[PDB]
């Protein structure tokens, strides 16, 4: 039981034999690779280990997850948009982004942000930039799947930076098919915008239908998504 | 997002 | 007309403002950051100042242009090409190609403006085109990527023939993947001898935020070889 | 390429 992967193959074990607790820990090692990186994300798994730690792979039960439409809004953060002043841009710098979530509180290893650049520069990993006039204060990024869109990190040097960053995406998510967004695990900022859980098998299958599905072929150049007053 | 917990 | 800048906005006038004399000047100050040059990018304007002077942006009219399948190339040249001594890479190593720009001589790319572009580079939408004689670079070009449109920055030669093998080359792989046009800002004898012409700024602006939201191979700019004798 | 003039 939780198998140690192969340098050798891209193989994944059936995410339904992880364990229970921790919950969702089901392999180690590999590494993070584009080929095996994006052949996790098809499966449902995703790597999350500690500096120190060797790579630990994961795919919980439940699952945290965010419906688009399903995005709360305060009354107050409407009003702020609605008058808001950034800017916000897609696939600006996705390098900045990723820097700057990685950051804050340190899971983000130099390894991680090196993997998940790797992505980026295929075109599997976006961001969404936050601007503040000339200065970057906000955003997230994440590795789109169809229209799936799993959910890495955010981070927020503005206040609402990060709120409008999502709010933002959202809209233009949904506008062209955006179906779901994935946030592995459940916490207390994901849990205030409106994420909520659904059993491992239920968004394994959403997995397997979103991931085929397709969004406007251009949906990802990079360009701007929001300008202030 | 889970490197937000 | 003239608009001067800060830091207060990433913002720029409209094109249609810029003056006749010099052709097209539109603004002074600000700075090189990524998102004012993105900015002004996809707004069909630009930095061009000589050392020691404030940032001056421009939006000529006309716009100096080069259609990738006009590109002219002599009898001589081809017969050169088709035993070529050069091997040509992309995005191998874009901090060289701007050094052997900037250094050429012939000095407007001061090193706040390498700086800058090199940023761009790393961040994904500047990339440059070596030309390698055995293991030495001999010349190479460098632009910005705006979609199926490729702003030209400058390109720089060591060895004969080595800038029209890098634009020749890029101008095949270019074409043969959805690239539509070549922005070269304003026509110059060097510029107009490789098939440069002019066409009105409405247009070239039409062209612009029309090829912007293209796209080539998502793995088009990966770091590559592009032709090896 | 402006850069060459």
């Amino acid at each position: 039981r939780l198998v140690q992967l192969s340098r050798h193959s891209i193989a994944f074990p059936s995410p339904e034999g992880a364990l229970r607790e921790p919950n969702g820990l089901l392999a180690l090692g590999g590494d993070l690779s584009p080929a095996r990186l994006l052949m996790a994300y098809q499966r449902g798994i995703f790597p999350w280990f500690s500096p120190g730690d060797p790579i630990l792979w994961w795919s919980p039960d439940p699952r945290a997850v965010l419906w688009p439409e399903s995005l709360h809004i305060s009354r107050s953060m409407k009003r702020f948009h609605k008058r808001s002043p950034y800017r916000v841009t897609m696939n600006y710098a996705f390098g900045q982004v990723i820097e700057g979530c990685a950051s804050d509180r340190t899971w983000i290893t130099r390894g991680v942000v090196e993997a998940y650049h790797r992505l980026h520069e295929l075109g599997h990993a976006h961001s969404i930039e936050v601007w503040r006039e000339d200065e970057l204060v906000g955003g997230m990024y994440g590795v789109a799947q169809g229209t799936l869109f799993c959910g890495e990190s955010m981070f927020s040097r503005m206040e609402n930076a990060s709120k409008t960053a999502l709010l933002v995406f959202c809209e233009e998510f949904i506008g062209h098919g955006g179906k779901l967004i994935d946030c592995q695990v459940l916490n207390d900022h994901t849990a205030s915008l409106g994420a909520c859980e659904i059993p491992r098998r239920d968004y394994l299958n959403y997995l397997n239908q979103m991931r085929l599905g397709r969004l406007p072929n251009n949906f990802w150049v990079p360009r701007c998504l929001f300008s202030p007053q | 997002f889970r490197y937000l917990g």
